[PDB]
């Protein structure tokens, strides 16, 4: 749960996701809870995919950069019917990039609230080292 | 008296002068040889020089163990003296009782 509603209503005003969120009511009443769960699970799982090579899944702390690129595709996603020119696409697919670039090692995930993200240990991996004859004999 | 002319008391030649300190034999080497590099062995010479031959002596027992080659040639050498033979001749025209005491 890297973006929650509160943070959808903050980013994107709470009159475009009761618009954007209520499908059985015209106009729109109510802001539909378990659409935008769905949607921001979706969001979350796009960017675990993106991130599962580099950091642990389960993260403890989500950092900023992360709740901006979940609120935008969650956003991106609560639109049933999304063409190529409209500008929340363009908006997920900047994010989008924003991920891959993570992922391949050109941005780094950012402070958490103070403290720093947790790498996975890919990279730590070396044989042992067999060095007998050199242990002060 | 001895050669050099100090006083010779017979009454301190019964026990040895070590005996009354106990604490020397229980003392183990601390093999200094293990872990050394050229500063350490600098050291370890120059402090030699100022009186601490502790170091030195257990380094060099060190370096008499862990070397085939300089313990060979060493055990050669002493070897070499071991097997002359000796004698014990009397001063330059000694009298006979310096004959008979030698």
């Amino acid at each position: 749960s890297y973006c929650t509603l509160a943070d959808l209503i903050e980013q994107y005003s709470e009159q475009k996701i009761r618009e954007v969120s209520d499908r059985v009511n015209k106009p729109a009443t109510t802001i539909d809870t378990v659409i935008v769960d769905r949607a921001i699970a979706d969001a979350d799982s796009e960017i675990d995919l993106h991130l599962h090579g580099r950091y642990q899944l389960p993260l403890a702390s989500v950092p900023t950069a992360l709740k901006r690129i979940a609120c935008g595709l969650a956003y991106a996603n609560l639109h049933i019917v999304l063409k190529e020119e409209n500008p929340v696409y363009k908006t997920a697919e900047h994010l989008r990039k924003l991920l891959s670039g993570i992922a391949n090692g050109k941005l780094s995930l950012a402070l958490d609230a103070d403290g720093k993200p947790a790498p996975v240990a890919n990279t730590v991996q070396i044989s042992e080292g067999r060095n007998d004859w050199g242990a002060d004999w | 008296v001895d050669v050099y002319g100090n006083p010779i008391r017979t009454q301190q030649l019964r026990e040895p002068q070590t005996s009354r300190l106990a604490g020397l034999a229980k003392e183990f080497a601390q093999h200094p040889a293990k872990g050394l590099t050229p500063a350490k062995l600098a050291r370890i010479l120059v402090e030699a020089e100022q009186g601490n031959l502790q170091a030195q002596a257990e380094l060099f027992m060190d370096m008499e163990e862990r070397d085939a080659h300089l313990f060979a040639e060493m055990s050669k050498r002493k070897r070499a003296i071991l097997g002359l033979d000796w004698a014990v001749e009397p001063p330059r025209n000694a009298s006979a009782a310096e004959k008979a005491d030698a």
